[PDB]
């Protein structure tokens, strides 16, 4: 939900997409650690038993019965790591019957959010701009370069569809613990889905070089239960 | 024939210490940030 | 053109018979290269009023 | 090479018999110890006689140093030293360990 | 009948016909070798694109053979697309009124 | 020949070129061209005299380089068979690089046309744009290119066949047909409805056919220098490699003009 | 003195001019990376008083200088122009005036890049100069134009040299050398030149399109007008992945020479190494959209691109297993090129395994524009290509200079850069997996912990670079004395176990290429009569 | 008018550099060095105004 | 739940949805010439374009249809 100092792993998941991304990453890292242990063990044992070898076996050049094996074996380990990757790829793309759309438009160094479903009693579209709290006006306890003045509030256990675009340059709507990363280019509208499984607040940032205010461009998502979402939306 | 000591003994007494040396070199080559985190204040010690 | 052979004749710069020390030319060749981004930093900070 | 061990020994016996100077006997000895086999006793004997023909004594010591490095055990080395003892004492070459005792 | 069925495969048959004419004229120009390979390539290609430009003006000849079939297209199946996109909004409006 | 006299030659067929100033002169001309256009594009230089001077220096330095190449090939006898094969291979790699530039431009056209935007109207050619019809002048431009290739082919084979008047006249007809094509492209560019600023259509159209236009004006230049060297007896019946490169250049500009024709004028209207 | 070096027409002089420019620009790029990494050491403004534009301009300069002005003119420009004529037995390259202008257009790209820095604010856009940031609305002024002209002059150099290389090794091979009997470094420069010839056109087209968009009111990538910046991403990265295989393939050749001459046994399956390099070069044109996994492609687009990005792990795996097989059973002589080659064989595989983590578009949504990607590519760049570049210098420098280097200082320099580079680039995976984005001058305070240790490692790396500068000084001044005393390795191959010290003296060098048989510093006319080979 | 043998006998039997061996080379080479010498140093004079930010006078 | 949204459509089931909002906009504005006022399913198009197309684009396109510069066929 937030980066921690000296961390070395993912942020804690909140969507099924991110919890699948974590499992695919660990499944890949399994066989990656097998291959790393193999080649590092060979690279250790060879230079520790043949640095002190005074006769070089200079007639070993072909090895036919094992070149085919170390061509074939990387291919089957590629197949094994590629089997769940295709399943996740073709699972994360379907945006089937969402209960909410939210547009996120990246301007130069603010984001502009727009709930556009008219489920309100007001019946009008809800938009607001969320700027970074500057460093001199941070009241005490606030997270530097992460906190904003307004927030994007989303209900939990709801299929949400984020439609992402930009206005002037290319930005990136990215939240890692939700596991959404989507380029905001000024010509087109992309979409991602999410289902938030737990309430809380999740931070993200513009992951595309927007210019001189690129570091000062954060995303803050408060996921609440659906009553509290409704009473938030009744104002703005 | 198979003259002399067995090959499992001959190569076990060579390969056993290099396993431990490889373990030490690999853990200092990969787990060297653990030595910084252990002395950092984020561990609260 | 027939050119001179030998050990020091393959380099555009003079090393052995000089009236100045060679370390002057050698380390001032590389300190200029290390010092181009500092000239860059100085002029783009003087243009932005930080100095 | 799909060579059997016997074709190796019969190739290198007649290869050691046709070396004619110190470059050639050292070269042939090098590329017969650069294989994945300790040479048979017969080709080591032919190597000793070849180093006798060229009249170089440290190559006939380096033959035994090479097969010490080449065998798997020290009892394989002592088996070579058993029935290569007669040719070694006839030529009169010393092993390196008894020449430079540590 | 067949005419539009391979007249929307129109610029995908003529490039194949170009490739057919060059790589077919190649063996007829290469069967009598005394020229260098470059002169054979340039003469086979010189025949082949005379063939493709003649076939391309036969292409516009077919283009007005063919749309006395139905007049004023480039919009009369934007008619199709918009007409059934229209009443597929109709199929949704009803059983959300009655569902 | 004897060993004593064979030792007074090169022992290998390759051209050891004498040291020459034109690499560093063309490099400084490209520097001056870059630094002049990047400052006249933004108003730090008053007029275009610096860009004009830089392009003039660049062109004359290239001309002096080509003059030295002509001098080496004709007046010193330095181009053996291996050097000829190498020059032909280098020109073939060059024309492959330029075909790949055109493939990038065709990629730009296709990425704009395969599924167009919504700001043009899901339409190609866009609304309001009056496209160039492929029947009137570009048909004559295809005809005078397919015929220019046929002229330069008999000019080449009559240069090999010993004829002088039948090769010079064919080269002259080829050169005049190329400048007929260039003036017809100028007439189309003047009497065209859309300009290069009229959206992505004018962008990709004028990019592709204007790069072809620039290649054709360089083609007219090298056909002219081939006419000069054939009239002044530099070109011979067995050793004419700059002429051969120009023939290769005509026959690749022909086929890429055909691809520009059928894509930019038939499929894209 | 002006005709040998200004009017130059021999390849061995243009190679050392390439090398001087490469190490000058590498000092420039290392200074820029030191400023970047010094600003990134702690949260808040540290050394540049705010001013994130200057940070972005320095990142642009660092990337462009280190790629197009150090690694390409070092590897291709220096080592290819020097060694490929000497290893195919050519007297010179074909087209030598082209070979001279392909050097002399590089100082002009350098001066226009430096004045691109000095005009209005510099071009802070990344090295992938994406519109609409790189346009005229978001970047007003002549900064981006001059950066584009720097890329044009470097592309002119690397295209002319590529044509030169292709023709001179298809045409000027000596009289026993068929194409199957080429050295592996010649095959490296050959395949690299084809990748250059096939990829630099599309880059030149894309950035000329951008330049016309900036200055001539045309709209290729302007949305209000009909453009699309994804077209720029396609046209750029169709060059951009062949560019990074161009950066690594001569490194593969240098490693295959070094590993074999310091294992004292030939490369295990040489023709399969040639096939593997050719397959990497061919497949590198089919993978370009793995840098575009986020932009909004289809699912089948991304499925094909994960498949094609995955199946390039097979020939690189063949090469790396062949390197382990050609050091197995050897007689390893632990000299400085061998130390650099073993460090290549470890750290390049770690970078490649993070590369196959990135190859999955399913997973690259977690890692795109993070410091994980920065970790992958700085592994395979500053530990693949820089380590093979250092290996090539320490492998060929005493032969082609005539002056030996201090061996102990060289090994100190190796261990310092091997420590320092690991300390920079290994915590970047931790930062990237926790979510730290790219190209930011300032970060949230939770990323301070690994950023500090990375910028501590930066000083170790530049200290080893300063040590390398001193090693160059000691080689140029005391290089004739390093042969006399025992400060250097004179023979890179020891005698074999039964080879006498006097029988070694008639056959001092035992190489499979001509480069180590020549006279030290090689003659201005090497190969008067042509070399001959069975 | 077929001067090629007469020009071969000049270009081969000469001491001067190859771009100087023709008799008319002083007519090309002396203007070109002046035009080149102004063409390479006049943008370098405008480099400081471009650094300072001074645009030229147009109105 | 009172929460209801545009569902996915078989014409555009991929990630890019520009021609969802543009097509539903041009479909809505080429209703009301052929269809007219107060027609019950042209609010299907209305909910579809105003739920996923941004406000800048909507007001730009409405300005362009008052210009005569709109690149669709709604007359
Ligand atoms: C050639 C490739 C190369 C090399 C070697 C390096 C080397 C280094 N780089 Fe970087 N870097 C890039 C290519 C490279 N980089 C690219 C492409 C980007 C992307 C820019 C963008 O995002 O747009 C980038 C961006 C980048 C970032 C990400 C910042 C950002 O996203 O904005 C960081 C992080 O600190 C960084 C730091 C460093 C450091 C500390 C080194 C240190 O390793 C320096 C230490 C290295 C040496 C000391 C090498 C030896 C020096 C020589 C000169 C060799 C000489 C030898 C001979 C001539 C024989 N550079
Ligand atoms: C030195 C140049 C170089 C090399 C060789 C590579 C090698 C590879 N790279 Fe990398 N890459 C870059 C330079 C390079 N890269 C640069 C500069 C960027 C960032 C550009 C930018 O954004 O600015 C980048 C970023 C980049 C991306 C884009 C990610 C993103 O931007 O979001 C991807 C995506 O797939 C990628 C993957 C790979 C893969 C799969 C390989 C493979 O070729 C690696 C193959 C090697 C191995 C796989 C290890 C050895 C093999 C074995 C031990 C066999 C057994 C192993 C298996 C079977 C897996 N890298
Ligand atoms: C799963 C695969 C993972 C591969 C990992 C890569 C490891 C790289 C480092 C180790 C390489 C070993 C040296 C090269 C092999 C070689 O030396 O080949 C040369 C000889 C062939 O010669 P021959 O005719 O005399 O033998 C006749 C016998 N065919 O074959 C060998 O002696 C080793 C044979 C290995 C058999 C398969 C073992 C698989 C486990
Ligand atoms: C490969 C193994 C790498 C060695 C990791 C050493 C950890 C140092 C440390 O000590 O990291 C400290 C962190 C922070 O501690 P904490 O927040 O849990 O503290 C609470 C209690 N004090 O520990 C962790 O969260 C993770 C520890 C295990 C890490 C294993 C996973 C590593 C990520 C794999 C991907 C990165 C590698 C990319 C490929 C090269
Ligand atoms: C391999 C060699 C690696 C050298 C670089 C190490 C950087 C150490 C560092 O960066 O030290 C930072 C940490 C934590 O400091 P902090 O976060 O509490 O304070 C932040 C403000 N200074 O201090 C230490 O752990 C000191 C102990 C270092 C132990 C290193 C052990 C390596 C094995
Ligand atoms: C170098 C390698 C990369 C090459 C990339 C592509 C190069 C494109 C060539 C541009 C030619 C465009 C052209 O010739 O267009 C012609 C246009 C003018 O025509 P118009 O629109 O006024 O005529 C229509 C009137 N009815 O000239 C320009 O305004 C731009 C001139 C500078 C181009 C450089
Ligand atoms: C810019 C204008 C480009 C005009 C090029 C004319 C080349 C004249 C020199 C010449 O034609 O050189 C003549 C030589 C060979 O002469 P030969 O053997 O035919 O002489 C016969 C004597 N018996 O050809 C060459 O080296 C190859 C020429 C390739 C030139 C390509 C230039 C492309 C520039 C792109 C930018
Ligand atoms: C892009 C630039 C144009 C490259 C043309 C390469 C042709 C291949 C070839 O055949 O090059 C042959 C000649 C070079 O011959 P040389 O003097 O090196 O060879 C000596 C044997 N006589 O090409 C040229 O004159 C190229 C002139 C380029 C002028 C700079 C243009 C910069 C833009
Ligand atoms: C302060 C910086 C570090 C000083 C090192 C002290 C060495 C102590 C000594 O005096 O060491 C004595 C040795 C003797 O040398 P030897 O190996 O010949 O004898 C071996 C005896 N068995 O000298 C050395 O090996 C080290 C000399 C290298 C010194 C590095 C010089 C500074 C490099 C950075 C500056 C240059 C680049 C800057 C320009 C960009
Ligand atoms: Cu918005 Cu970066
Ligand atoms: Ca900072
Ligand atoms: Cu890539
Ligand atoms: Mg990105």
């Amino acid at each position: 939900d937030v980066p921690t100092p000296y961390a070395c792993y993912f942020q804690d998941s909140a969507t099924p997409n991110q919890e699948g991304i974590l499992e695919l990453h660990d499944n890949i890292m399994f066989y990656l650690l097998v291959i790393l242990g193999l080649v590092s063990w060979m690279l250790y044992t060879i230079v520790m038993t043949y640095s002190k070898n005074p006769i070089a076996y200079k007639y070993i050049k072909h090895g036919q019965t094992i070149e085919v094996i170390w061509t074939i074996f990387p291919a089957v380990i590629l197949l094994i790591i590629a089997f769940p990757s295709f399943i996740l790829l073709y699972l994360c793309d379907e945006v089937i019957s969402p209960a909410m759309t939210i547009k996120a438009i990246g301007y130069q160094w603010y984001w502009k959010y727009e709930y556009s479903d008219f489920i309100n009693d007001s019946g009008e579209t809800v938009e607001f701009e969320s700027y970074v709290i500057p460093d001199e006006l941070l009241e005490e306890g606030q997270l530097r370069l992460l906190d904003t003045d307004t927030s994007m509030v989303v209900p939990v256990d709801t299929h949400i569809r984020f439609v992402v675009t930009a206005a002037d340059v290319i930005h990136d709507f990215a939240i890692p613990s939700l596991g959404i990363k989507v380029d905001a280019t000024p010509g087109r509208l992309n979409q991602v889905s999410a289902l938030i499984q737990r309430e809380g607040v999740f931070y993200g940032a513009c992951s595309e070089l927007c210019g001189t205010g690129h570091a000062n461009m954060p995303i803050k998502i408060e996921a609440v239960s659906l009553p509290k979402f409704l009473e938030w939306l009744n104002e703005q | 024939g198979r003259i002399g000591e067995s090959w499992v003994i001959t190569e076990g007494r060579r390969l056993i210490p290099e396993i431990f040396q490889w373990s030490a070199v690999l853990s200092v080559c990969l787990g060297w940030p653990g030595a910084v985190y252990f002395f950092s204040k984020a561990r609260k010690a | 053109v027939h050119f001179k052979d030998g050990v020091y004749e393959n380099i555009p710069f003079k090393v052995k018979g000089r009236k100045t020390p060679y370390a002057l030319s050698h380390f001032g060749f590389f300190a200029i290269g290390f010092a181009v981004p500092f000239v860059a930093c100085y002029v783009q900070l003087k243009k932005s009023g930080a100095f | 090479d799909e060579e059997t061990f016997e074709e190796f020994t019969a190739r290198y016996e007649k290869e050691f018999d046709e070396a004619y100077d110190l470059f050639e006997v050292q070269r042939v000895l090098n590329n017969c110890f650069s294989y994945d086999l300790v040479p048979a006793p017969a080709v080591i004997e032919k190597a000793l006689r070849a180093a006798r023909r060229v009249n170089d004594l440290p190559t006939a010591i380096r033959v035994f140093e090479a097969l010490k490095y080449k065998v798997e055990n020290e009892d394989q080395y002592k088996a070579y030293l058993d029935e290569l003892k007669d040719v070694r004492q006839e030529l009169g070459v010393p092993l390196k360990e008894e020449l430079f005792p540590s | 009948k067949f005419v539009e069925g391979l007249s929307n495969n129109k610029y995908k048959i003529i490039t194949g016909a170009w490739a057919a004419s060059l790589y077919g004229s190649w063996v007829i120009v290469n069967k009598d070798p005394i020229m260098t390979k470059a002169q054979k390539i340039v003469q086979a290609r010189m025949y082949a694109q005379f063939i493709t430009v003649g076939l391309l003006l036969a292409s516009v000849g077919l283009s007005m053979y063919e749309n006395k079939l139905h007049p004023n297209k480039q919009k009369v199946n934007e008619m199709r697309r918009w007409e059934n996109a229209l009443r597929v909004a109709e199929e949704e409006e009803r059983l959300e009124k009655e569902g | 020949m004897t060993h004593l006299e064979r030792s007074r030659h090169q022992q290998h067929p390759f051209h050891m070129v004498m040291p020459s100033p034109w690499p560093i002169v063309v490099s400084f001309a490209l520097l001056s061209l870059a630094l002049s256009t990047a400052l006249t594009m933004h108003g730090y230089i008053g007029n275009m005299n610096m860009v004009y001077l830089a392009l003039f220096v660049l062109l004359t330095s290239s001309i002096l380089w080509f003059r030295d190449i002509v001098a080496e090939a004709t007046y010193l006898g330095d181009h053996t068979m291996a050097v000829r094969k190498g020059i032909n291979l280098g020109f073939l790699m060059f024309v492959l690089s330029e075909v790949l530039i055109f493939a990038g431009l065709f990629w730009a056209y296709f990425h704009s046309a395969m599924s167009p935007d919504v700001t043009l109207g899901a339409c190609w050619p866009p609304v309001g744009i009056e496209a160039v019809q492929p029947t009137e002048l570009p048909l004559l431009n295809t005809i005078i290119l397919l015929s220019s290739g046929a002229t330069v082919t008999y000019s080449h084979h009559a240069l090999i066949a010993g004829n002088r008047n039948k090769a010079l006249s064919g080269l002259l007809i080829t050169f005049w047909l190329i400048v007929i094509f260039v003036t017809c492209q100028y007439i189309e560019y003047t009497n065209a409805a859309f300009t290069i600023s009229d959206g992505v259509y004018g962008s990709v159209f004028y990019a592709g056919t204007g790069l072809h236009f620039l290649h054709m004006v360089m083609l007219a230049a090298m056909l002219g220098v081939n006419y000069w060297r054939m009239r002044n007896y530099h070109l011979t019946a067995g050793h004419h490699v700059g002429y051969e490169t120009t023939i290769i250049y005509t026959h690749v500009l022909d086929v890429i003009w055909l691809f520009l024709y059928v894509v930019f004028y038939w499929w894209g209207v | 003195m002006v005709q040998r070096w200004l009017y130059s027409t021999n390849a061995k002089d243009i190679a050392v001019l390439y090398f001087m420019l490469a190490i000058f620009s590498g000092m420039a790029g290392t200074a820029m990376s030191l400023i970047i990494r010094l600003e990134l050491a702690a949260p808040g403004s540290q050394y540049l008083h705010g001013n994130s534009q200057l940070f972005n301009v320095l990142v642009v300069g660092h990337a462009v200088l280190m790629i197009f002005f150090l690694v390409m003119p070092a590897l291709i420009g220096g080592f290819g122009n020097y060694l490929l004529p000497l290893m195919i037995g050519a007297t010179d390259t074909a087209f030598p005036r082209i070979n001279n202008i392909a050097f002399w257009v590089l100082p002009m790209g350098l001066v226009c890049l430096v004045t691109s820095t000095l005009v209005e604010s510099g071009a802070g856009t990344g090295w992938t100069v994406y519109p609409p940031l790189s346009s005229i609305q978001a970047h007003s002024g002549p900064s981006v134009d001059l950066a584009i002209f720097a890329l044009h002059l470097t592309s002119i150099s690397s295209l002319l040299g590529a044509i030169n290389f292709i023709v001179t090794t298809l045409n000027m091979r000596t009289n026993g050398m068929t194409m199957h009997k080429l050295p592996l470094f010649v095959w490296s420069i050959f395949i690299t030149a084809f990748l250059l010839l096939l990829s630099l056109p599309v880059l030149s087209a894309g950035i000329t399109m951008l330049l016309l968009d900036r200055n001539f009111n045309t709209s290729f990538f302007e949305v209000s007008g009909g453009g699309d910046p994804i077209l720029y991403e396609h046209l750029f990265w169709f060059f951009g992945h062949p560019e990074v295989y161009i950066l690594i393939i001569p490194g593969f050749g240098i490693i295959s020479h070094v590993v074999s001459t310091y294992s004292k046994k030939p490369v295990f399956g040489e023709i399969s190494m040639v096939y593997a390099m050719a397959s990497i070069g061919l497949l590198g044109f089919l993978v370009w959209s793995h840098h575009m996994y986020i932009v909004g492609l289809d699912a089948d687009t991304r499925a094909y691109f994960t498949s094609a990005t995955m199946i390039i792990a097979i020939p690189t795996g063949i090469k790396i297993f062949s390197w382990l097989a050609t050091i197995h059973g050897g007689s390893i002589r632990l000299a400085t090129p061998m130390l650099y080659a073993i460090a290549f064989l470890f750290l390049f595989t770690m970078g490649g395994l993070t590369g196959v983590a990135l190859a999955n578009a399913s997973l690259d949504v977690a890692f795109h524009d993070t410091y994980y990607v920065v970790g992958h590519f700085h592994y395979v760049l500053s530990m693949g290509a820089i380590f093979s570049l250092f290996a090539g210098y320490y492998y060929w420098s005493p032969q082609i200079l005539g002056l030996n280097y201090n061996e102990k200082l060289a090994q100190i320099q190796f261990w310092l850069i091997f420590i320092g580079a690991n300390v920079i680039f290994f915590p970047m995976h931790f930062l990237g997996i926790n979510g730290m984005p790219r190209r930011i001058p300032d970060y949230p305070d939770a990323f301070a912990g690994w950023n500090y240790v990375a910028s501590i490692g930066s000083f170790i790396a530049t200290l080893s670079l300063f040590l390398f500068i001193y090693i160059l000084y000691d080689q140029l001044v005391n290089g004739l004395n390093n042969k006399v005393n025992n400060k250097s390795v004179i023979y890179n191959k020891a005698p074999d176990f039964v080879e006498s010290n006097t029988i070694f003296n008639l056959n001092t060098v035992k190489s499979s290429s001509i480069e180590f048989l020549l006279t030290s510093p090689p003659a201005v006319h090497s190969f008067n009569t042509p070399a001959v080979q069975s | 008018a077929n001067k090629v043998i007469q020009l071969q006998k000049i270009f081969q039997s000469s001491t001067k550099p190859l771009w100087w061996r023709h008799p008319r080379s002083a007519l090309y080479l002396y203007p070109f060095y002046a035009i080149f010498a102004v063409a390479v140093v006049t943008p370098l004079l405008y480099i400081p105004n471009a650094i300072r930010g001074i645009k030229a006078k147009k109105a | 739940s009172p929460l209801h949204t545009v569902g996915f459509d078989a014409r555009f089931p991929q990630q890019n949805q520009t021609k969802h909002c543009w097509q539903s906009y041009v479909d809505y504005h080429k209703c009301v010439n052929m269809k007219g006022e107060d027609f019950a399913p042209c609010k299907v198009f209305w909910k579809t374009y105003n739920a996923l197309c941004p406000l800048d684009w909507i007001e730009k396109w409405d300005d362009q249809r008052e210009k005569g510069i709109f690149a669709g066929d709604i007359n």
